[PDB]
């Protein structure tokens, strides 16, 4: 967006020496076929386990029984003959 | 107008393989673990 100087104008570009025209043109680089080499193993001996863990520990229980329940020799009360 | 170099024309024909290469690198670096380990030790006389 330059302003044209009317007192000192200039013309378009003139030819100048050039950079040997084939040396600015590249070759198209020619890929050969390739292979991810080797026979891959199916599994890996991992350093960490792959499953979930638990944040807190919960107390577990198992039921037990008591035993054969016996009789008893109670201390027996007195007879309510109007004193009680 | 716009003219692409042969390097930029190759980058547009390989742009879906490069997107699959970037998202496979992000999965590897997220889910793997860096290990350094000694593989060989030797002591010699160089004569």
């Amino acid at each position: 967006m330059a302003l044209i100087n009317p007192q000192f104008p200039y013309a378009g570009p003139v030819p100048i020496p050039g950079p040997a025209p084939t040396e600015t043109m590249p070759l198209l680089n020619y890929r050969v076929e390739g292979r991810i080499a080797g026979i891959q193993q199916a599994r890996q001996f991992m350093p960490f386990l792959q499953g979930p863990h638990r944040e807190v520990a919960e107390q577990t229980y198992y039921a037990i029984g008591t035993g054969i329940q016996m009789g008893q020799t109670f201390n027996q009360p007195l007879i309510n003959t109007q004193e009680g | 107008v716009q003219q692409l170099t042969p390097a930029q024309q190759a980058a547009l024909r390989n742009q879906q393989a490069m997107a699959a290469n970037l998202q496979a690198r992000q999965i590897v670096l997220q889910q793997s673990y860096p290990v350094i380990q000694q593989v060989e030790t030797q002591t010699f006389d160089p004569a």
